[PDB]
C-alpha cells in the first residue's frame, strides 16, 4: 500500500 | 479477518510518575498548539488509520506508533515527566514517517515542514 501515486 | 487498527497508545497512566513542569507547559501551550494549526497538521492529528486510509502494511512496519493528537492529549492529563519524554514523542511520529513512506513523498515534505519548525520552537525552552 500507499499514501499517494509513486511520483 | 478484516484490517483492524491498534488500540492507540496510552494517554493516561495513574501509575507512572509525571510532573506538570515549565517546559512541558510551553510544550503545549506555544509549541503544540503552534504546530496544530499549520496548514500540512492534519495527517498528524490523529493515529493512522490503516483502515480508513486503506494501509494494510502500516502497523506490519510502525510498531512504535506516534501522532500529535496522542501528544495534546498526553501534554493535558499531565503524563510526562519531563519535556525530553515529549520531544521523543514528536521524534518517534517523524521518525515513522520517515520509515513508511520515501523521501520526496508530500506526507514527507509535510512532516520535513512540521519538523523544521517543531526544532525551531524547542531551540528556546523555558528555564
Amino acid at each position: 500500500a500507499t499514501k499517494a501515486a509513486r511520483k | 479477518m478484516g484490517s483492524t487498527n491498534p488500540p492507540p497508545p496510552e494517554t493516561s497512566n495513574p501509575n507512572k510518575p509525571k510532573r506538570q513542569t515549565n517546559q512541558l507547559q510551553y510544550l503545549l501551550r506555544v509549541v503544540l498548539k503552534t504546530l496544530w494549526k499549520h496548514q500540512f497538521a492534519w495527517p498528524f492529528q490523529q493515529p493512522v488509520d490503516a483502515v480508513k486510509l486503506n494501509l494494510p502494511d502500516y502497523y506490519k512496519i510502525i510498531k512504535t506508533p506516534m501522532d500529535m493528537g496522542t501528544i495534546k492529549k498526553r501534554l493535558e492529563n499531565n503524563y510526562y515527566w519531563n519535556a525530553q519524554e515529549c520531544i521523543q514523542d514528536f521524534n518517534t511520529m517523524f521518525t515513522n514517517c520517515y520509515i513508511y513512506n520515501k523521501p520526496g513523498d508530500d506526507i514527507v515534505l509535510m512532516a520535513e515542514a512540521l519538523e523544521k519548525l517543531f526544532l525551531q520552537k524547542i531551540n528556546e525552552l523555558p528555564t
